[PDB]
């Protein structure tokens, strides 16, 4: 029934710091969305259909990284923001949002992570934001070693598919 | 951890932050080549000093990571490319002297005009009406009078920057540990670790002397040919034994006999092979031209071009209002960009630039998946040259055909082919010892092989033996005229004009082999072909991310550069002109001169 509240919604969160929606009661058909070449991805996961009985994370990500929001999957956006677990599963959805989220000017919100010392937990998340040293030390940038882990996506509007912004909801299953 | 995984981790925050950075002048870059304005020619000097800006800090940030102790040669290929020092290595003073130099000998050449003596109120620069008076007049005096004025009215001016150049440049080169700025260009070449597809900066000379013996027999005669042809224009001012005065050759340097043609035409009763009748007959316009361009690739194995390069390029002049910078060109701007400007009109010319350019924007995608400085051609010649195997087997009658835009039923002549070919000669094969010559002696000088003082005598000395020209008129030191050359004058390697020439045969012949294509070599079209498409990305997906020499391995099956397949595709004319020498004499006396009379 929320689902307005998370696709059709306004303001989208970097993959780094993904939100989690909570649903349990509420109970919808999920023909809402079953019928829409709007989505570009809609790859499901151990289902699909209706029973009438849940958790939908959402955020963005570039063109190509799409790739890693399935299980197993290579890495940076998979190592570092958001990990699926190969075990349990639902559905993960993208479309494409270049004239939402990108701009002539170019575009700079949207973050991702791609240094970290280990590799998430399925479901885990990081949001601290600690200059990074590939060792522990402390750090200043940029001294010799020392770089913040948070990169700009910066979605431009004229730039390839693979690196135009897309939006993305996973559907966990409990 | 170790200075191996942790330079990894640098190049990372490289790639990801340059390919942003990048993109940003490139934006900047494109909207003024289009929209030329004051606003945007200065967004064009801001990213693009930043890009500098960022370049220099990451140079000797980059320098912190020792050369030394690494072994993923992918990253040591990185660091290297980024470590280059180049203007740091020098002084304050003897490095923004250096820029000085460049800058003024830049525009000095782009700015010089020269002035009519018969008529002082009108004065040309080169482009156009110098060049337009080498290409086009056919009076000895006219000619000799633009030839002369540029190489004594720039090339003079040129001269002392020319020789303070030499030296700030060599100090330079010999600084980074080169045995001289040559040995500096030469360093393109070079590969090393990897063994069985080594080279080493002296691998080259020895290679390109070695090939460029093979085209003498092919050049003296083609040469031997235009002589003749020659003599008969200007009759009594050529000797039927002698070099070829410097001032006939067609253009202001003779660096390509194209446009003497019109007077060298074996058969000139033939006529045309040009569709620009055909296509505008059938209402062609920008859009099928590139669409077909499209199709080519496609039918090779080869992907469509992007969504975002049919909605980002500009295939069309807007005529005024919009004023744009018209010369022809492939943008791999990245970020996944990929676009044309090409101001087109319905021209084969443009039609065959068309299957150029997007050869290019092929090979740009090709090597896209490769991280940000691996993202270029193996070496400096391998884009232009895959460029022009588009060319080849676009323009052959077979491919004009399977298109409809050449007539169905046309035959061809096996004179029509002799001309087509010496067509070719005039460029491919002219500008061959004309380019070698060429950067041998700048190499020479800046191995510190020629005296001041016998500059001039040194280069004649070699146009003579090497290309079988001389002077219209004697040329002390007061002159400079191999800086009477855009690439010489603009400090920019030409010895890749050699070997782009000789790969480019190369390519496509291994190409129509694969191809499994029956005739002459030269009337080999690959389209359709999709097991050949599949050979030639094979070296194109690489970027410079292998050695070039492997890179030239998958798709020639070899480890080095050969001439065979470039004599090969000059077989059919090659005969036919030792044929026509019969009764000429084949071979030059550097003794002769056109002057002192
Ligand atoms: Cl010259
Ligand atoms: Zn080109």
């Amino acid at each position: 029934c929320p689902f307005g509240e998370v696709f059709n919604a306004t303001k989208f969160p970097s993959v780094y710091a993904w939100e989690r929606k909570k649903i349990s009661n509420c109970v919808a058909d999920y023909s809402v969305l079953y019928n829409s070449t709007f989505f570009s991805t809609f790859k499901c996961y151990g289902v699909s259909a209706t029973k009438l009985n849940v958790y939908a994370d959402s955020f963005v990500v570039k063109g190509d990284d799409v790739r890693q929001i399935a299980p197993g999957q290579t890495g940076v956006i998979a190592d570092y923001n958001y990990k699926l677990p190969d075990d349990f599963m639902g559905c993960v959805l993208a479309w494409n949002t270049r004239n939402i989220d990108a701009t002539s000017t170019g575009n700079y919100n949207y973050k991702y992570r791609f240094l970290r010392h280990g590799k998430l937990r399925p479901f885990e998340r990081d949001i601290s934001n600690v200059p990074f040293s590939p060792d522990g030390k402390p750090c200043t940038p940029p001294a010799f070693n020392c770089y913040w882990p948070l990169n700009d996506y910066g979605f431009y509007t004229t730039t390839g598919i693979g690196y135009q912004p897309y939006r993305v909801v996973v559907l966990s299953f409990e | 951890s170790t200075i191996e995984e942790q330079a990894k981790t640098f190049l990372d925050k490289f790639n990801h932050e340059a390919e942003d950075l990048f993109y940003q002048s490139s934006l900047a870059s494109w909207n003024y080549n289009t929209n030329i304005t004051e606003e945007n020619v200065q967004n064009m000097n801001n990213a693009g000093d930043k890009w500098s800006a960022f370049l220099k800090e990451q140079s000797t940030l980059a320098q912190m990571y020792p050369l030394q102790e690494i072994q993923n040669l992918t990253v040591k290929l990185q660091l290297q490319a980024l470590q280059q020092n180049g203007s740091s290595v020098l002084s304050e003073d003897k490095s923004k002297r250096l820029n000085t130099i460049l800058n003024t000998m830049s525009t000095i050449y782009s700015t010089g005009k020269v002035c009519n003596p018969d008529n002082p109120q009108e004065c040309l620069l080169l482009e156009p009406g110098l060049n337009e008076i080498m290409a086009n007049s056919l009076d000895y005096n006219e000619r000799l009078w633009a030839w002369e004025s540029w190489r004594s009215e720039v090339g003079k001016q040129l001269r002392p920057l020319y020789e303070e150049y030499v030296v700030l440049k060599n100090e330079m080169a010999r600084a980074n540990h080169y045995e001289d700025y040559g040995d500096y260009w030469r360093g393109d070449y070079e590969v090393n670790g990897v063994d069985g597809y080594d080279y080493s900066r002296g691998q080259l000379i020895e290679d390109v002397e070695h090939t460029f013996e093979e085209i003498k027999p092919l050049y003296e005669h083609l040469h031997a040919y235009v002589r003749a042809k020659l003599m008969n224009a200007y009759p009594s001012y050529i000797s039927p034994i002698g070099c070829l005065p410097a001032h006939l050759l067609g253009d202001m340097w003779g660096r390509f006999w194209t446009n003497l043609y019109s007077l060298t035409v074996p058969f000139g009763q033939k006529p045309n092979i040009d569709v620009t009748d055909a296509m505008v007959d059938q209402a062609w316009d920008a859009q099928r031209i590139f669409k077909e361009a499209e199709k080519f690739f496609v039918s090779v194995g080869l992907p469509n071009m992007t969504q975002g390069f049919w909605e980002n390029s500009m295939l069309t002049d807007p005529g005024n209002v919009q004023k744009a910078v018209c010369h022809p060109t492939a943008w791999d701007l990245g970020k996944g960009d990929f676009r044309i400007l090409m101001c087109t009109k319905v021209t084969m010319d443009d039609f065959l630039t068309a299957h150029h350019e997007m050869g290019h924007i092929q090979y740009d995608m090709a090597y896209a998946a490769q991280p940000f400085l691996l993202r270029n051609g193996a070496n400096e010649g391998f884009h232009e040259a895959v460029g022009e195997i588009m060319s080849l087997s676009a323009a052959t009658p077979k491919h004009l055909k399977s298109i409809g835009l050449l007539s169905p039923d046309f035959q061809e002549d096996n004179e029509t082919e002799i001309n087509f070919l010496l067509k070719q000669a005039l460029t491919i094969v002219g500008t061959l010892p004309f380019t070698y010559m060429l950067e041998k002696w700048r190499w020479m000088v800046f191995k510190g092989e020629i005296p001041k003082d016998q500059w001039m005598k040194k280069w004649w000395e070699m146009k003579r033996e090497i290309v079988g020209v001389v002077e219209p008129v004697p040329h002390d030191e007061t002159y400079c005229d191999p800086a009477s050359l855009f690439h010489v004058s603009n400090d920019y390697s030409f010895i890749r004009y050699y070997t782009r020439t000789l790969y480019q045969f190369q390519f496509q012949e291994a190409l129509c082999q694969a191809a499994k294509h029956e005739g002459p070599l030269h009337k080999c079209d690959i389209s359709n072909s999709t097991e050949a498409g599949q050979k030639l990305f094979n070296m194109l997906r690489l970027g410079k991310s292998e050695p070039w020499t492997l890179a030239l391995e998958n798709v020639v099956g070899a480890k080095n550069m050969n001439v065979r397949p470039l004599l090969n595709y000059f077989e059919p004319l090659f005969t036919w002109l030792k044929d026509q020498n019969k009764n000429s004499f084949v071979g030059w006396s550097t003794d002769w001169s056109p002057y002192a009379d």
